[PDB]
Parts: C-alpha cells; sequence; structure tokens
C-alpha cells in the first residue's frame, strides 16, 4: 500500500505544495 | 494538527495552504 497518504513524515510533501518556495511553520507537534 | 494526523486519505492540500509561510 503505498500511495500518497501522510503517515510518519511524508506529511512534509503534502505542506510542500503550500508555499515550498517560501516555505512554511513545520513545526508538528 | 499539522503532524501526520492526515493519514485516512491524503488531506486537501489547498487546506494546508494556510500553514504557508
Amino acid at each position: 500500500e503505498v500511495n500518497q497518504h501522510l503517515c510518519g513524515s511524508e506529511l512534509v510533501e503534502a505542506l510542500e505544495l503550500v508555499c515550498g518556495e517560501r516555505g512554511f511553520f513545520y513545526e508538528p507537534k | 494538527g499539522i503532524g501526520e494526523q492526515c493519514c485516512t486519505s491524503i488531506c486537501s492540500l489547498y487546506q494546508l495552504e494556510n500553514y504557508c509561510n
């Protein structure tokens, strides 16, 4: 089951589409 | 809500756009 989910640490990829260049406040608690 | 919470699907990327810098 290798889908584009976001479990473990693959969410940063989803947030990459958010701003990407400018970056984001990726501070997952 | 920015950790891997989104695991039951892919979470609308547009929804994560608010987290941009």
